[PDB]
């Protein structure tokens, strides 16, 4: 009398890496061509 | 010295007389020939291609100078001046004192010191142009 194995659950995809900051750097920089570009007229 | 180059059959420059004279005039919190001046030379730039895109500062200006009249005729001023110009509108100077007028609508200052901190952080103000701001502010 012990309780059987049980079937896993399942799987909840969940996926985080390195974007946070690697995107605010990108943005940084469309900022300043933005202002450059202002600046240019 | 603009009358005597209008004399002298000489163009060019009694535009930016009459402009650097309004420009001047304006400190002085006189408007009507400010806005006479103004007006003048934007229709006289309007047809030169080379000074047509430029005219829209002028109108610009013209427009912050009529905004301190009344904001009733401010609008219709703005929208006349859009009428003539319908490219008026590409520039963002139309769409910046429409937000400056929506947030005057109600007394929300927060909405218009907002709007005119990020002009100032996009672009550079002139001093006066941070004048008759601020003297729009104090109304």
């Amino acid at each position: 009398s012990m309780a059987e194995d049980a079937d896993m659950r399942n799987e909840l995809e969940e996926m985080q890496r390195r974007a946070d900051q690697l995107a605010d750097e990108s943005l940084e920089s469309t900022r300043r061509m933005l202002q450059l570009v202002e600046e240019s007229k | 010295s603009a009358d005597y180059y209008k004399g002298e059959e000489s163009n060019s420059s009694a535009n930016k007389c009459l402009l650097k004279v309004a420009g001047y005039a304006a400190q002085l919190e006189q408007y009507q020939k400010a806005i006479d001046i103004y007006e003048q030379v934007g229709t006289s730039a309007m047809d030169s291609p080379l000074l047509k895109y430029s005219a829209k500062d002028y109108f610009f200006k013209a427009a912050l100078c009529h905004f301190c009249i009344d904001m009733l005729n401010a609008k219709l001023a703005v929208q006349k001046y859009e009428e003539l110009f319908p490219a008026f509108s590409d520039s963002r100077e139309c769409k910046l004192m429409k937000k400056l007028l929506e947030a005057h609508e109600e007394q929300n200052v927060d909405s218009y010191t907002e709007s005119v901190k990020e002009y100032d952080s996009i672009s550079r103000l002139d001093q006066w142009l941070t004048t008759m701001l601020l003297r729009i502010k104090k109304t």
